[PDB]
């Protein structure tokens, strides 16, 4: 299983799925796409990588990059899977080197690409751990993973020349070049290549439609339950935390040339290990508007129409924000006073807005009870960080003619302290995205997977791998779904898909919340 | 014939129409008049729902008055010549109880710099009491000091008011003085409660000297002990068994619970909770148990 | 048919009623209950009437009070039968004189005692209109109809002790005193006696419940979309429109009793014909806060707890303020604009509360055409002024101890212009109420009546007279109301009947919009 | 060793960073400059949805730009040695239309004293325009003339605002200008409208010299006249038919509405609209029918 690249020669490996149904696949786990980002070139655009003459051993997982999951996570924005088993995500990252640029090929006549961009909080995770093997015999597409270089050696930024930022979004565009060059060795097709994510991942997804230098790198894009405009999708004060860290490992310096030329000396472990709190809701380290990568604001860009006719696939979670809420009155209007001071700014008018949030999310036929003052925190931080963005930015791509399909995901999977009663929390459609259901229940992913659970997953696969190959997610391949059309979405009808047991097809979700969010409470303050 | 005019000349406060305002407490007495050509019928009706709690004399006396006795009275003339005479007053009754300070700093995992501490004052008054926050001795706002939020909140009825410590800086470890003030309109005076909140200011943690459910045979000794594991500001202790109390059991110091015999009447949960107004009430339960 | 009072002897008048089923009543139309107001006895409370040593004939309707139907009628608070029949109504006040105080008695041991205060405007309408003989016979119940003293005559205020006001419901007290030493002399009880009206005259129903001159005069009350806390339920501007009114007609005094005194020289006909325009949703001559009969505002009253425990049966239409509507976003922006600044008294702040009140009373599943907004605006004036007081009083008045039932009326009654598939608009249900299907569309109410609305008239008087009768309207005589218990009503279930063709009871009704109103909107402003 | 800068030193409008801010039909040119060691291809592509529209020279130049071509640009250097080059600029494309201002009594009846009349401004300009509100030459508000409100209402964008008139006062019945401002970003001056509020002023009202459906045989001379019966300022009046239009149809004057020959195709409906900008606009239509 050894194929030629335009760099070298790389040695896969051949290995069965746990499943009767589906076959053998073919693994590349780690090869690389870019030229270490090592000395000179931390903090630096990646170039290309360099060329071996023999063969090089693609056989092993390739090292993570450099995280630190000891204490203090960012439990809010995670996965609900990834902060409850923090020890079978730990196993995946017990390697880190800075030289952490590789990539992972899983293949079963050009095969159509999917990309898959991990997300979590930017600063943490890893494309190993997700199995592209299973989503890749079933959907009949070449599915890769890939691993871009993590908060602060990824999204350092002052807002200067010293250090533009968003190197981890470059680093992913490197990989998108690499594919387009190089995946025509494996068969697969350079010009049927789809980038999908969860989370922060797919906020890097929209950020690269908003982008110019993915320009001819790939044609569709898939957000699950992640969003260019949400509070942490952006960091808007790089400087400041960028000269706090400077601070905390006594590399302040006035000139960002120079501090920038500390913080390339000093070791990467002695950088990761350092904890800047940033604002709640908010990111020390991130995606930047560097008026380069991300041109302007993301929200700006789309609402002056400044990107490209990509086909976008975006979805919220029934229960995203499981987290935020882990209620009585007093503390509920605790909550909402930080809400509304953390996610506004402090705004005069605070208490209009606080007293009008908190109306807005009281069911009034019973206000007694807190379990219903749990439900309606869930709802008031699902809506905010996920719903309503979603909807915005489906909205605003679809009003210039770019094809969206927009799914609200309500079944979870069962586990431990996850009652199959409950929402489908924030990261809970992953298993089903990775055919996790057909290959047993690993030690990160837990779940008491049932018939249900398998056919719901080959039926999202199935949309997922169509939507990769023909932009419409039911058209290749077609028991509780039936004939139900994933509608188009535009601004008129607003159609989305119900994705869970129970399917079907409705024209307006949130329509009420979702208006609340973007056309009354900008006008308070 | 009838007419009634009422003089409200009591011990009763000055202000400077139809309301007869008194301090809680004090003596109330209202001279009911009457005038007809028979001599009519003198009637002093609270206003109680009905489709003989009435005072029949011409004077409504009533020597110490509470919130409860602050509805609308009226006076009335039965004379069979026209129409029976009414007039009536609204007997406000006023009164300020003593404010209660409770902190509350909302926590889990610290990834956030924000350190945001909350500060609920709640008081009982008859005239809707005004709050008057301090720092030591400065009464402080947002236009004053611009780290901190004051505002009251809705479906609270107004009897509470919360001071907002956004981000604690080095001089919001300070002390904090609730002022509560009624103006003064039957003389009450103000009054005022103080909290210290330093960089130890913690919620409570109780340890239990037992296992969660402690089985015990008839006629045992059984002693408990509620033991404190957190709360800078020194918790108070107490111990509780829910539906049916216990004769033997005794509770000499907050922390120990005492059951000198068992009998499966005793059996069921003993809940010892450890509230210091700084967070939610620390809460250890032993699940008593009688063989049988 | 002669019977004898305490002040003389009546000869009534026995009819036979157009329905097969119902038997004959006897009628005593015209006996009068206080001392006509003539003179110095305009503007002054009523006295006990003079005897006859004869037999008076009262077999013919007594006069109405002095109207002037002819220009500038309150369509917007008046019910749409009246607005829209004005020629068939105007029949009923072709004879009006000062000299009004009369009533009129529909008789089938002692009877319970139903008397209608008649509503409106406080500035028209009749007792006359409604023939309580279809309601008697089917009941077992008497029925009472009186004229009280109308707008100028009746309501004339200065806010000092020259005219302290409320003259109407001194007649209104002194015609529950007549009948409450009178009606045993007819067989009726003095002990079950119940007033009932509709519009201003539940409005009125509910001030005798918070007054002290009714004390043993009734004992149940049923308010029909009327409450005492409306917008237009009280004057709190006496003196001003006197005042205007005083010098219109060339009595503008500085000295109030001097005012007084000149306007009790004028005729009748040259003061009610002359129009003093109120403010937007408010009234120019209606109840005061005398400090008398009404103690105090009636919202202090009830949160105070200032009122007996009488029997209250209240309800709402689903679409009152018909007449409100009768669209453009502009417009509708411009009626919330000068809605917010008529009802709240152009406060500060009226562009957030014209907003949210904007939002909130906009269906954003679809909000482009005008037919939703037509019907949020029939929401919003429906609210506001009848829905919202009502749960209001009923939520009050429970809480201390005072049985209430609450009802909805959803099914009208079809006539030209008002088709069967819109709401049930305002003093649509009393046809059901005087069991006008049962004998046939008189010319005021001209509806195709069909077998469903004589069924449901039978069914909303059943429940009625069982009301009056043992305080529960569905207990002492029970086909679509099949065991239907109409619950109680207190502050924690909120329980309510839905009258209609297909009934229910339900726990919150409108408890959003309700909740809006109450609790929400005051802090703003 | 590809790399691109580019100069925008055009006939661009001057402002006391990335954006490129000129006014409307100027003549618009930026000038894109490459480096490379192999000569790189230039490219000027503007940001349109696609999963050959560009210049392919150094210079982009278009000598008069509208709105529609006011989007993103960037320039981009095609060189195999490593990375392709790409910069960005957003075309600002200003301007300021003409106000358009139209009075809104929103009344049946006369039975409330209110007498309230709304002003309602509206324009289109790129950049949010900013309304002055006069009444002849004095520029008013709330602060100055409580008898008036101004506000902006939301779910319009913003390119809208409304002066209230409440109640009408004798000095209401003046002359107002709504004056327009882009507060000359492109030395775009203000520009501004005027409307005469009098006693008389009221929409209008069409009078129709034909019954509603016009019956008419093949090859007849049809002639409708469409009359004035009420508005102030002297309403415009228009015809129309519809779907199709008619060739023998002419409209002389603005009430006169003239068909030669009549054939089935003629048939249909005819809307004559009367439009001062005061209320609602008038509609008559004649229901135009041919015989068959
Ligand atoms: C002591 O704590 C126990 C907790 O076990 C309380 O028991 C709860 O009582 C409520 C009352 O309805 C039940 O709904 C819960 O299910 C019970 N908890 C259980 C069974 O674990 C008990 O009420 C407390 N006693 C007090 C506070 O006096
Ligand atoms: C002229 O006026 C007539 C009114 O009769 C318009 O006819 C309406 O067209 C709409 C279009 O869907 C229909 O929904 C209505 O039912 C029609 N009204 C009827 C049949 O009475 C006609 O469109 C107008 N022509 C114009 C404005 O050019
Ligand atoms: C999970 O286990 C429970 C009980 O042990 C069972 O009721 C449930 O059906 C299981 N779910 C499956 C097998 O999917
Ligand atoms: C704050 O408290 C910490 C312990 O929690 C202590 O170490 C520190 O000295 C305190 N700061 C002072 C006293 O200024
Ligand atoms: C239990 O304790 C009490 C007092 O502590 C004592 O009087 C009693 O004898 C004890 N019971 C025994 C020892 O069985
Ligand atoms: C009213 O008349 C219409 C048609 O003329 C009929 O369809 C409807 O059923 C009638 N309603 C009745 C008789 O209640
Ligand atoms: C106002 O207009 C009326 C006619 O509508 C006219 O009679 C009156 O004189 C006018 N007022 C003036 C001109 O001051
Ligand atoms: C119709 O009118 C036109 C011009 O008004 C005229 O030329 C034509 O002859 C007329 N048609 C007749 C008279 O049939």
């Amino acid at each position: 299983p050894v194929v030629n690249t335009a760099y070298g020669r790389v040695r896969g490996v051949r290995r069965e799925l746990n499943n009767e149904i589906l076959g053998p696949v073919v693994q590349f786990l780690g090869v690389p796409y870019a030229t270490p980002p090592l000395g000179a070139r931390r903090f630096q655009p990646p170039e290309a990588p360099a060329s071996w003459p023999g063969v090089r051993q693609a056989t092993t997982l390739p090292p993570a990059c450099p995280q630190n999951l000891h204490g203090a996570l960012p439990a809010i924005m995670l996965p609900v899977w990834f902060t409850d088993n923090l020890e079978a995500a730990a196993t995946y990252v017990q390697n880190q080197s800075e030289d952490c640029l590789y990539l992972n090929l899983y293949v079963p006549g050009k095969k159509p690409v999917m990309l898959f961009l991990h997300g979590g909080s930017y600063m943490e995770g890893t494309g190993n751990m997700f199995d592209g093997s299973v989503l890749a015999a079933y959907g009949n597409v070449i599915v890769a993973t890939l691993n871009y270089r993590l908060g602060v050696l990824g999204f350092l930024s002052t807002g200067d020349q010293a250090a533009k930022g968003n190197y981890g979004l470059l680093d992913q565009i490197q990989a998108l070049r690499w594919l387009s060059e190089n995946i025509a060795h494996f068969g697969g097709d350079p010009e049927r290549i789809t980038i999908f994510g969860s989370g922060a991942g797919a906020s890097c997804v929209n950020l690269l439609i908003l982008s110019h230098h993915s320009e001819g790198l790939f044609q569709k894009a898939i957000a699950q339950s992640g969003t260019a405009i949400s509070s942490w999708s952006v960091n808007y004060q790089p400087l400041k935390y960028t000269r706090l860290l400077a601070a905390k490992v006594g590399c302040d310096r006035e000139d960002s040339a120079e501090a920038v030329e500390c913080l390339r000396r000093k070791p990467s472990r002695e950088l990761v290990d350092q904890d800047v709190q940033p604002a709640r809701y908010h990111i020390a380290f991130g995606p930047v508007v560097d008026g380069d990568v991300v041109p302007d604001d993301p929200e700006i860009l789309m609402q002056q129409g400044e990107f490209l006719n990509y086909d976008m696939l975006i979805g919220v979670n029934q229960g995203e924000g499981l987290k935020f809420v882990e209620v009585s009155a007093s503390a509920f209007d605790f909550t909402v006073s930080n809400f509304v001071d953390n996610l506004y700014g402090y705004p005069e008018g605070k208490d209009v807005l606080r007293e009008t949030i908190k109306f807005m999310y009281t069911d009034w036929a019973d206000r007694d009870n807190g379990e219903m003052r749990r439900k309606t925190l869930l709802a008031l931080f699902t809506d905010h960080q996920w719903v309503a963005p979603a909807v915005a930015t489906a909205k605003l791509h679809a009003d210039y003619q770019s094809p969206v399909y927009f799914y609200t995901f309500y079944h979870h999977c069962q586990a431990e302290g996850r009652p199959e009663w409950a929402d489908a929390a924030h990261g809970d459609e992953l298993p089903y995205v990775f055919g996790v259901p057909m290959v047993g229940a690993t030690d990160l992913f837990p779940c008491n997977f049932s018939k249900n659970d398998v056919m719901l997953s080959a039926v999202v696969m199935t949309y997922w791998t169509n939507f990769a190959k023909t932009g419409d997610p039911n058209q290749p391949v077609p028991n509780r779904f039936e004939e139900v059309v994933w509608s188009k979405f535009n601004s008129k009808e607003k159609q989305y898909l119900h994705i869970g047991l129970k399917p079907r097809v409705r024209d307006n979700y949130r329509a009420n919340k979702v208006a609340f969010w973007l056309e009354l409470v900008p006008h308070l303050h | 014939q009838a007419q009634i005019v009422h003089a409200g000349q009591a011990c009763v406060v000055k202000e400077d129409e139809r309301v007869y305002t008194i301090r809680e407490g004090d003596t109330l007495m209202l001279q009911c008049l009457v005038t007809g050509h028979p001599r009519p019928q003198v009637r002093w009706t609270k206003t109680a729902g009905s489709a003989e709690t009435s005072v029949f004399n011409e004077t409504l006396r009533i020597e110490r008055i509470a919130r409860t006795q602050g509805g609308r009275y009226y006076c009335k003339a039965e004379n069979g010549v026209g129409v029976p005479a009414i007039k009536s007053i609204r007997v406000d009754v006023q009164y300020l109880d003593e404010p209660m300070l409770t902190v509350h700093q909302t926590v889990r995992g610290n990834f956030y710099q924000e350190k945001t501490v909350f500060l609920r004052c709640t008081v009982n008054s008859n005239p809707p009491a005004r709050f008057i926050w301090k720092r030591g001795s400065d009464t402080l706002s947002h236009s004053q000091d611009n780290g901190v939020d004051i505002y009251e909140p809705l479906y609270t009825q107004g009897e509470t008011k919360v001071l907002k410590l956004k981000n604690l800086r080095p001089q919001d470890y300070a002390s904090y003085t609730c002022q509560v003030s009624v103006r003064n309109v039957c003389g009450i005076p103000d009054k005022a409660i103080t909290f210290r909140l330093t960089n130890t200011t913690a919620p409570p943690a109780l340890k239990l000297s037992v296992n969660e459910t402690l089985v015990v045979n008839p006629g045992e000794n059984v002693t408990v002990q509620c033991l404190l594991t957190g709360g800078d500001p020194l918790p108070q202790l107490q111990w509780s068994h829910g539906p049916g109390p216990l004769p033997l059991g005794a509770l000499a110091q907050g922390g120990t619970l005492s059951i000198p015999s068992v009998q499966a009447r005793d059996s069921g949960y003993y809940n010892c909770t450890a509230t210091n107004n700084v967070g939610n009430p620390a809460k250890k339960t032993v699940n008593l148990l009688v063989r049988s």
